[PDB]
């Protein structure tokens, strides 16, 4: 019982031809693709009720769909704009069961009119405040990860090589690096907040983790700079006394 | 024909405080309606379904909502807030009582939860880079949750928003907000201006 998408995130360029996949391991007939924007919810483009057959949603235009086997559901962008810009979100049902929709977790689809302005980020660590650890015994932790585009990343802490949630704060939304350039670079922000005696203990160790999304191994790259391509970039500090 | 509207796409309330979510729906046969929360980082969850088995439905993490025929309505609710109810909801509709057949989806509504911080000390700290080089960030922290935080004026000096951190290991939660330069006349003793409590400390 899951809906896997091919792609979690993908840069494609203006005009590009795009090729999202969406398989399901639990024989159902209905296929479904929909879209989610900010304060639009999830608008459907395109089902299918059976294999072979296809059917437009609400919003069809520049859209296209294939339903070849029962398992899978492809969707293809014709000509890739920034009207596209979205999140992609895939679900299917069976018709009798009475279970409902299974989704799939998404593929967010960004699309650039230049493909030489990915970069993945950079990322330091900054270590507590003495003056904070004085006043309050907690230590704050501040993690940024800067120069950034487009904004896809997954920002995580490890403590001694186990992931933590308790004691974190991210940034919901990123500030961009040239605020009027049209697509200039993001910056993310993050906090890690322990007690002092934890933080003055020389054996833990912390680790800012980020994973970026970029491009796969297909796309063209002869400039100076790695390819930036999907990969964690993480940074590193120890306890101290 | 079907149709569903979210009047409200954002909600701030309290920590504890009543949660009100909207659905209003139109359609021409029988409705069948549906909650889904996103968590943050996760997936779409059904919360509840209205199948025609009852006029209040129960859900999961302690949210009802009942089924108004004559008001053509669905409100999600929920007594008490809780932190971890920071989400996006989604409400929809079909024809079908298991949601089998085509849903659609309202336009959502993202639910932000104001912490009540007990015992504030607003300051302002600045924390050294590592690797034992110099660039500075500023954590300004601690503070009540009526402070808010201004956008830079300067535009190369950054500013995030305020965020929430809750340690649970001692039952504690924070605001904190970030300010960062690279220039030489930046101190962290002047990089917040924004209704920013006079009794901060400062070193």
């Amino acid at each position: 019982v899951k809906v896997t998408q091919s792609s979690r995130y993908l840069v494609k360029r203006t005009g590009e031809k795009v090729f999202l996949e969406c398989v399901q391991d639990m024989d159902h007939e209905n296929m479904f693709w929909y879209r989610q924007d900010p304060g639009l919810g999830l608008r459907l483009i395109y089902f299918s009720y059976d294999v072979k057959m296809k059917e437009k949603g609400d919003i069809p235009e520049g859209y296209s769909v294939s339903r070849e086997k029962k398992e899978r559901f492809s969707l293809i962008l014709e000509s890739a704009s920034t009207n596209q810009t979205s999140m992609y979100l895939c679900a299917s049902s069976s018709t009798g069961l009475p279970y409902g929709y299974t989704f799939g977790s998404g593929t967010r689809l960004t699309v650039v009119e230049d493909l030489n302005k990915v970069f993945p980020p950079e990322v330091a660590v900054f270590e507590p405040s003495e003056a904070e650890i004085s006043h309050t015994q907690k230590a704050t932790l501040v993690c940024l990860a800067t120069g950034f585009f487009p904004d896809h990343v997954e920002l995580s802490w490890w403590v001694n090589g186990k992931e933590v949630h308790s004691g974190v704060c991210t940034d919901p939304q990123p500030l961009k690096e040239q605020p009027a350039l049209n697509d200039s670079r993001y910056s993310l922000s993050s906090r890690l907040r322990v007690s002092a005696t934890f933080w003055q203990n020389p054996r833990n160790h912390f680790r800012c983790q980020v994973q970026f999304y970029g491009l796969s191994e297909n796309d063209e790259w002869t400039q100076d700079r790695a390819k930036p391509v999907t990969q964690i970039v993480s940074a590193e500090a120890w306890g101290r006394a | 024909m079907q149709s569903v509207t979210q009047l409200g796409s954002h909600v701030s309330v309290s920590e504890g405080a009543l949660v009100l979510l909207r659905c209003n729906y139109s359609s021409s046969v029988p409705p069948y309606l549906f909650w889904y929360v996103q968590y943050p980082n996760q997936g779409l969850q059904l919360l509840l379904k209205y199948t025609s088995a009852a006029t209040l439905v129960k859900g999961i993490n302690g949210f009802e909502a009942e089924f108004k025929k004559s008001e053509t309505s669905f409100h999600l609710t929920k007594p008490s807030a809780h932190m971890s109810d920071a989400a996006e909801y989604f409400c929809a509709v079909s024809e079908s009582p298991f949601g089998n057949e085509k849903l659609t989806f309202g336009t959502g509504t993202r639910l932000t939860i104001i912490p009540n911080i007990q015992n504030p000390d607003p300051a302002v700290y600045q924390l050294r880079d590592s690797k034992s080089s110099d660039k500075s960030v500023c954590l300004f922290t601690d503070f009540d949750s009526q402070t808010n935080v201004s956008q830079s004026k300067d535009s190369d000096v950054y500013i995030t928003d305020k965020c929430v951190l809750d340690m649970r290991s001692m039952d504690f939660k924070s605001n904190s907000a970030v300010a960062w330069s690279n220039k030489s006349d930046f101190a962290c003793a002047n990089a917040f201006n924004n209704s920013i409590i006079p009794e901060d400390t400062f070193f």
